[PDB]
């Protein structure tokens, strides 16, 4: 309003007149940020000062001699020292010291291992009750790990069915909450209600978008050790780091590469345990209902159908 | 017998306004008495948020303490009912260390409107009757199998796709297992086993009550209302996977451009009918902590069309409002107080106090003589009228514990001896006054 | 903590199989179905504890999930009776002499049947379905795991959160 | 014959500036008495009308006007009616003062987001995509194996092509769990792959499948297309301090984890203004900057208000306005110092201050005339000629307040209208803050 | 090449086409010594 | 015309502080006027800077509100130029919610001092003429300069390069030789038929380039902090950078200028409005003023005698004697009323508007009555009453129509005692 | 070598004409490029080429190093970032300065006598 066919277009149908695009975030990507070969070279303290960082390794509580030496080779007959409590925690003191000296990567193995090891010390820790460890005396290894005992603690959790169901909001599931649910039969029209029961929110509900997604703001360098370095990083630091982030663990990245062979397979660990509504990339497709709610004819012409349909016309 | 986890509370005998059709009310209905004013003007607030044409509406329930501003709040709660959100929210619980004072009202305003999302969907449902799942000896490795499911009607069988096969061993359905598919989604779940294989099994690899095996057509539809209020739609849209942020309290501080495409998306599936959006009430009891800081968002998010309609109760006099020097009427800033509408409560007569008392009996199951309530009437008037609602428990136990049936005057005696009122708490640390701390 | 003062009692079934593990004989039938070449009915699990010896019968799909773990002759098993899941210990305290240094913890021999039950009576609060709820334990997930390496926080819980807990424990 | 018509949904509701739909000015930049929505105030929608020329004017930044004048005035009724006048594509961005006092970053720095959210920008973003039916999907392996390329086969209705793609998008392939007769689409710029499920040719190959079925694509299966995206200087600000794009392990992630804000460097805004300053050169982008309005801004802290001397004289930042009701405050953060508004007099030279003034029982039955009709509702002359008079005894809020009361009532009692009877009830029913400070004040012993 | 589980009406069964390894191979005790 | 990101601002008219070789200021020069006195004290100052010798000097810009004392400091930012650094922040800019505020000032004081070096680099560039590569994999590439051409052999590594940046006959590359980054350039003029265009590279195709490089002291810090630490120069996560990192990297960044492999270039931290850095931050101030890697500080500041922020002490500027003791204090003294009109000159010659020679009168007076600052305002909003009434020029009528449309604060101040209990809190 | 410093070499990626730098203490490797006489084995490579080293192959410093109790705390305290980059899982755990516990400074007393 500010020729005819026009007019007539935009009556039936606007994707007649303007197909509704597949909209995408705007993808923005800088320059990366620029490090000389002198900083990269000269100018990194892990580097300059690493002959001086080894000292403060040789001179570290950590090292599995001085473990050793404070846990064993004590003088006093009675004597306070620390890692007293790595006899208790299941924990050796070369697997303190590389938990506490290899950084993260450890820190995710080692726990991996003490989710599995929990399911055996938690079967144990329920039936063994008669008699006594030894001489009704001395505390087993393992004894500091109490957090299997309360009644909600995982293992317990998932050996007695019944609290399973009280521990409803899993990390994976997008549960709403409770609510009533009305079942109605083909046969008869009857219907009837499911009382409180978990429920999925509405498939449809994620629909917000970054206006821009970046590219991660990459670094550069003149140095051909440096080109390696950030191309370590871009294919993910490791094979076991990228696994372990990616599958969940090496363990379940090595089994997830033949879950193919398997009839009962279990959850995948890493980021290939989510499945996120969308999928991850940000990019919207108009979904084909937009078909019947862009058009007030094609909206009146459904409900007609739905209903042309159900009394059996042609 | 039997106690469920609601219990009763300070309010528990209220279960709405009670007016009638004509918006009168009455002197006591649905366990509310007296009160006619406040009542009948929040009768007129209840009807203007269930015809929810308007937002950025706001009431304030003002007077003394003990006079029934929470109780017609907590009140229209009930006449409301359940399927609209009302949401209750002290003033003081605004002040969040997971995020500010504004973030924590823009959280209880969205809390408090809803988008109410009826989802139907095919499901199939019936007890398993087997299940084939073929693999190959390595290959590419793709799965393929059948299920047969039965009623006690009906039978069928399906070809099954990859993402089923993987649905229906994942869950580790079993011949004999009951289950109700989602057809739409792909997702399983498991009633039980139907009672039949007692007789031949192995030794147990699953335990359970049995359940029947269900009636009918196979397959059938379910209906599901989901009343999922907007700031559970923007925890949904704040981060992938942030699913458990609803529950977990854990997103503080929320992106002003994810909260503006969500007013803009449910206006969209409003107008779809893909949603029913539904207006609800905030109701920000004892509002008077809220601090000038959070009063003066509340003068300009009270203005948006996603607004809820508000509520607010106070107890105070002229008073300097909190975060300030500033004296003001009901601790409130006047730039908040000429927005509102303030709805006056009034003291009760010696007629509505013993009515209220007598509602009381009746709600805790305890019996009283006439003499009983008179002196516990004059003990309501004396001192507030909640000692004397709390004196009834007292003396239904104390009269328990010497084998009564009936509560005597001389039981509400007794226990008022027993268990003191302030004003007179207050007098006796009169007398021992150097025996206490920091007077 | 006015959620830590009240309490469910809730009561419940445990079962357990375990033992030390003397054979896993995959059983056979007598002929294959049409087109296979042979057909298991069943596994049989030799369980033994202190009380006696007794053969299980298990349902062939658990031979892919006892090479799943590490299972072979002269472990202690359990296999939790309500779930199907079977979990190794490890080697029985009957082997600790076969070699002078093997890498293993090795367990001591289960006292009482092959089959244990016991009803038990588990009290939590609602705080710890609060919190249970709140933070997930179940590892084998990503945002599960990085939740459990992240420094464990107390968090703003919401009303929904009781409001589903309270419209379950009312169940 | 028969005849049919049909609606099925709720209206917009209602709100307390939904009346306002621009400033009501002549060509010449005079006010009319009563249009858009607004009546009164002649000298401030004057002024708002040399405003909003400032605005599409495009040559200023960080000039600011505060809008000062008692509660009820219509201070930030007409900054929503420049918000109107402007427009949809000028970005206006409202704030409440309070908003500052963030528990993730610093005050001095809330503003700044703000800030640059007021400047938006329109981009042609060329996007070049790849879609189809995956109709083959193989690796090419290489030595420590790695995989060097992918390829694809896709399919169309227009025809068919065998890709080589780089392994990132094999990477993301695998992470979409894409198979054979999937319909997929990946935007090579973004290198992002989305899967739509199986393609309609397969919707009959199971009886009971998880899948949605989607019809074959069309077009070539490689083609690009522009999206005209509009965006805001911190949409490219936070978009690169906690990206999410790009395809790793660790933007993957970034994606999951709490998304807490963070105090953007000086540094990123710098080298982000340099990109953007490319795309205008180009002829790809065209920057339209806004209006950020802080409403009531008198309780920033002072703090903030010695920030935005910084700020209103940067060459970047938006137009700015203000809203103040206050008289001769303490200034927030002080303690000692009072000033008008309150607002230091160091900022109040930086701001072209527009009185706003009390009205006159005439404007105030010709709002609750304007606002009666907006909120729906028929009210007989004597009803709102006594409005009129409530105006003059209290305030414009509550007497507009009223209204829809009003008309619960009068639907309850049966009338099609508000009359007088209905109004005179909801009166006593609803006191207003200068009624219930009488009785507050009378009863004080007792509250 | 299928192997094919059977979560059969009246019991559970496994099944291997022929030359498929059927890898569920037995496992069983070789008798321990007798004192350590 | 299109718009930059960059408009005309409040000191976007200012392109230096205008002074003569011998650091005289003439009447009105580079956008900016008056001050003979400041201006003068600006230039030594803009020397000391320049030159670079002394650590820790510092200047405070102190004087009535709207006298230059942000104006000047712009203009010595503008007349520094690039390649030394100068970091503007506010007072408040530094009191983080997730930093110290101490740390704070600690970081834009290294921001603002550079480190430079220079390397040389081995880059390759021209048309690509041909490119053939067979299967390891063997193959070759050829390029022209405006000037020769070349055959090379590639190794593997270039291999994996130009093959996967889709590198094509007739595009022109630059390729940083040590890493093998295809940095293209778009096509030749010659292969425009069938991107941007371009003309091919001159001289030799591969030239041993010295490329010089500038690192802010801050931006070694940081780069040291983390895995991937420079992604906190960005992001704002650089929360308390430890101070043992701090004094190695110092020790590292001495030995490197003692040996000639680098050299400090110190710029300008300019701290505005500095009246309200709590006592705290006076006191880093006064210490951190007091090492080799100090760059100069300078101060701006409008307040009388005044309490000192987190103490009840009243003291000069809002500052501290601690501070004042440590510091040159350069003082602008408000405008003559020629001055005034010829600062309003200025602006409206930035902002391509003219006004008649009585126009500029009148509004010299409105300057003069009204703290010249909102004469500035009405120059921009009369123009706009000019476009609306379609007249070419401001006119006194389009002055005296703006100027009763919008208030001055002390004429909003006399109309708010007509209100004044109808306003709210006074 | 020891199998640790030649796991080093092998992360550096170097091979048999490489120019290296080894320090015996430290075991710290870097790579400086390809030895120049090797600069004619492709026409381009993506590698940079430096001149065999004008210098000693094997030198000798008493060198006197200066470490604090503060440097040992700390670097000792939480988990060491434990890898030369090379690694994505230090992306994810930003540093904190910590409240280091007086149970810990202890054990660093206890070490340094010894
Ligand atoms: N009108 C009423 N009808 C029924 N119970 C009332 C009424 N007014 C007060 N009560 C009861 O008195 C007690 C205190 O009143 P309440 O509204 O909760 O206090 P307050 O006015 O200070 O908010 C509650 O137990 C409440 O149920
Ligand atoms: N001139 C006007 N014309 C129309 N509506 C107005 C006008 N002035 C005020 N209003 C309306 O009256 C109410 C009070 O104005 P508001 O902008 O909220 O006051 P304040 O400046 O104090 O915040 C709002 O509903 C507003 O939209
Ligand atoms: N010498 C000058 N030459 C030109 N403009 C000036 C000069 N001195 C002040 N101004 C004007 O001052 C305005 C900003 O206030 P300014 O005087 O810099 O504030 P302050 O001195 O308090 O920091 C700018 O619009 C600028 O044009």
């Amino acid at each position: 309003k500010n020729l005819v066919m026009q007019f007539r277009k935009v009556c039936n149908h606007p994707e007649l007149f303007e197909r509704q695009e597949t909209w995408s975030p705007f993808h923005i990507s800088l320059k990366p940020y620029h490090i000389s070969k002198f900083i990269y070279r000269h100018g990194q303290i892990r580097v300059f000062n690493h002959s001086r960082d080894r000292w403060l390794r040789v001179l570290s509580p950590f090292a599995p001699d001085y473990i050793q030496r404070s846990l064993f080779h004590r003088k006093g007959i009675n004597e306070e020292s620390c890692f007293s409590f790595l006899r208790f925690i299941d924990i050796s003191p070369a697997e303190m010291a590389n938990l506490m000296l290899q950084g993260l990567l450890a820190r995710w193995l080692a726990l991996f291992l003490s989710l599995k090891a929990s399911y055996r010390l938690h079967q144990l820790r329920s039936w063994g009750a008669p008699e006594g460890e030894s001489h009704q005396r001395y505390l087993r290894n393992k004894d500091f790990l109490l957090g299997v005992n309360f009644p909600l603690s995982f293992p317990n959790l998932c050996s007695c069915p019944l609290l399973k169901s009280l521990v409803f909001s899993s990390h994976c599931k997008a549960v709403s909450g409770y609510s009533d649910q009305v079942v109605h039969q083909r046969r008869s029209a009857t219907s009837s209600l499911r009382r409180c029961l978990l429920t999925e929110l509405p498939s449809f509900l994620c629909v917000a978008s970054p206006r821009v997604t970046a590219v991660p703001l990459d670094s550069y360098c003149n140095d051909r050790s440096a080109e390696y370095e950030r191309r370590v990083l871009k294919e993910g630091g490791s094979l076991a780091a990228k696994q372990c982030l990616l599958n969940g663990a090496p363990e379940l990245a090595a089994d997830w590469l033949n879950r193919r062979s398997q009839f009962f397979p279990e959850p995948a660990g890493g980021l290939w345990s989510i499945r996120p509504q969308n999928g991850w990339s940000f990019i919207r497709i108009p979904g084909k209902e937009s078909l019947i709610t862009d058009s007030g004819k094609l909206y009146a012409l459904d409900v007609l159908l739905t209903r042309l349909k159900s009394q059996g016309h042609r | 017998d039997v106690t469920r986890i609601e219990r009763i509370g300070a309010h528990s005998h209220i279960r709405g306004l009670g007016l009638d059709d004509a918006l009168e009310p009455r002197q006591a209905s649905q366990g509310m008495v007296g009160q006619l004013a406040a009542r009948r003007a929040a009768g007129v607030v209840l009807e203007m948020i269930r015809e929810g044409k308007i937002a950025g509406r706001a009431v304030l329930i003002a007077g003394q303490p003990g006079t029934g501003k929470t109780a017609i709040a907590m009140g229209m709660a009930q006449a409301l009912g359940p399927d609209t959100p009302f949401t209750a929210i002290a003033g003081s619980e605004i002040f969040s260390l997971e995020m500010s004072k504004t973030e924590a009202l823009t959280q209880a305003f969205r809390r408090s409107i809803g988008v109410r999302i009826k989802e139907e969907t095919e499901i199939i449902e019936g007890e398993v009757v087997e299940i084939q799942i073929d693999r190959p000896a390595t290959g590419t490795g793709s799965k393929v199998g059948k299920l047969t499911l039965k009623t006690t009607e009906m039978e069928t069988i399906y070809d099954l796709g990859t993402k089923m096969i993987e649905s229906l061993t994942k869950d580790k359905v079993q011949a004999g297992d009951v289950i109700t598919i989602d057809k739409a989604t792909g997702k399983i779940s498991k009633l039980g086993r139907s009672f039949t294989r007692a007789r031949d099994y192995d030794a147990m690899g699953s335990q359970t009550k049995f359940v029947q095996c269900p009636d009918g057509e196979l397959q059938k539809r379910k209906e599901v209302v989901h009343t999922v209020s907007l700031h559970e739609i923007d925890v949904i849209n704040s981060r992938t996977q942030g699913f458990l942020a609803l529950f977990s309290g854990d997103t503080g501080e929320i992106k002003s451009e994810v909260r503006e495409q969500i007013n803009a998306k449910v206006a969209e599936w409003r107008e779809e009918g893909k949603a029913e959006i539904i207006p609800g009430v905030l109701f920000i009891d004892e509002v008077h902590m809220l601090d000038i800081e959070s009063f003066s968002f509340l003068n300009r998010a009270l203005e948006s069309d996603m607004a809820p309609v508000l509520i607010m109760a106070t107890n105070r006099g002229i008073t300097r409002i909190r975060g300030t020097s500033y004296q003001s009427p009901h601790g409130i800033p006047i730039d908040l107080l000429d927005r509102l509408l303030i709805v006056s409560t009034t003291p009760y007569s010696e007629k509505d106090t013993k009515q209220i008392l007598r509602i009381r009996c009746e709600e805790e199951d305890v019996e009283m003589s006439e003499d009983a309530y008179t002196v516990l009437t004059r003990i309501g008037l004396e001192t507030s009228l909640r000692y004397a609602i709390q004196l009834i428990t007292a003396a239904s136990l104390v009269c328990r514990k010497r084998k009564g049936t009936e509560v005597q005057v001389d039981d509400i005696k007794r226990v008022y001896s027993l268990f003191l009122d302030e004003s007179r708490s207050t007098q006796y640390m009169k007398e021992y006054q150097d025996a206490f701390l920091f007077n | 903590n006015f959620r830590r003062a009240i309490g469910l009692r809730i009561k419940e079934t445990k079962e357990v199989y375990e033992g030390e593990v003397t054979e896993l004989t995959p059983c056979e039938t007598e002929n294959p179905m049409g087109g296979y070449g042979k057909t298991i009915s069943h596994v049989i699990i030799g369980l033994k504890t202190a009380k006696g010896t007794k053969q299980l019968k298990l349902d062939p799909s658990i031979f892919e999930s006892l090479q799943k773990e590490r299972v072979e002759a002269g472990d202690v098993i359990y296999i939790e009776a309500n779930s199907g899941a079977v979990k190794r210990q490890g080697r029985c305290d009957t082997y600790a002499t076969e070699f002078d240094l093997e890498a293993e913890e090795y367990v001591p021999l289960p006292k009482g049947d092959v089959h244990k039950k016991k009803e038990i009576i588990q009290d939590v609060t609602l705080h710890d379905l609060d919190v249970a709820n709140a933070r997930p334990q179940g590892g084998q997930d990503i945002l599960s795991m990085m939740g459990q390496l992240m420094k464990p926080k107390k968090t703003e819980i919401t009303d929904k959160l009781r409001g589903e807990i309270n419209k379950v424990v009312n169940k | 014959k028969i005849e049919e018509v049909k609606s099925t949904t709720k209206t917009q509701r209602i709100a307390s500036h939904s009346h306002v739909k621009g400033l009501g000015l002549d060509e010449s930049g005079l006010a009319k008495q009563a249009a858009s929505g607004l009546v009164g105030q002649e000298n401030a929608r004057e002024a708002c009308g040399v405003i909003v020329e400032l605005i599409k004017s495009k040559k200023m930044a960080g000039r600011a006007v505060l809008l000062a004048g008692p509660p009820g005035t219509g201070k930030t009724a007409l900054a929503l009616a420049i918000a109107q006048e402007l427009g949809s594509k000028v970005p206006f961005c409202p704030m409440v003062g309070s908003e500052v006092y963030s528990t993730e970053i610093k005050k001095t720095e809330v503003l700044m987001e703000n800030f640059r959210r007021a400047i938006g920008l329109r981009i042609k973003e060329t996007k070049e995509v790849y879609e189809g039916e995956v109709t083959e999907l193989t690796p090419c392996e290489t030595e420590n194996k790695t995989i060097s390329h992918v390829i694809i086969g896709l399919k169309t209705a227009k025809g068919t092509k065998q890709l080589k793609l780089d392994p990132s998008i094999f990477e993301s392939l695998q992470k979409e769990r894409v198979e054979a007769g999937d319909v997929i689409y990946i935007e090579a710029n973004s290198g992002a792959v989305k899967r739509q499920g199986r393609c309609d040719t397969y919707a009959t190959e199971f009886d009971l499948e998880a899948e949605e079925y989607v019809p074959l694509p069309k077009g070539d299966v490689h083609k690009k297309k522009e999206i005209i995206q509009d965006v805001t200087l911190h949409d490219l600000d936070v978009a690169n301090a906690r990206p999410q794009g790009g395809q790793d392990i660790l933007s993957m992630m970034g994606q999951l984890m709490k998304p807490k804000k963070t105090e953007i460097t000086d540094k990123l805004r710098g080298e982000i203004n340099k990109v953007v300053n490319k795309y205008i050169d180009q002829g790809i982008a065209e920057l339209v900057p806004g209006v950020l309005f802080v409403d009531e801004v008198h309780m920033l802290d002072i703090e903030c208000f010695t920030y935005l001397h910084r700020a209103l004289e940067s060459s970047i930042a938006p137009i700015v306005i203000f809203a103040s009701n206050r008289g001769n405050c303490v200034i927030r953060g002080t303690e000692d110092i009072t000033s008008p508004h309150g607002i230091p007099l160091d900022l109040l030279d930086r701001v072209m201050i527009i009185r706003t003034m009390l009205y006159t029982p005439q404007e105030m039955k010709q709002i609750i005339k304007i606002r009666a009709q907006t909120e729906g509702i028929n009210i007989s002359e004597e009803a709102l000629n006594h409005l009129g008079e409530i105006g003059t005894k209290t305030t414009l809020r509550y007497s507009v307040q009223l209204l829809t009361p009003a008309n619960l009532l009068a639907k309850i009692n049966g009338k099609d209208s508000i009359e007088k009877e209905h109004v005179e009830e909801i009166s006593e029913l609803f006191y207003d803050a200068k009624s219930s400070a009488k009785i507050l004040a009378d009863q004080q012993d007792k509250y | 090449p299928m192997v094919r589980y059977c979560s059969g009406a009246q019991g559970s069964t496994l099944s291997f086409p022929p030359g498929v390894p059927a890898p569920t191979a037995v496992s069983q005790r070789p008798s321990p010594s007798g004192p350590p």
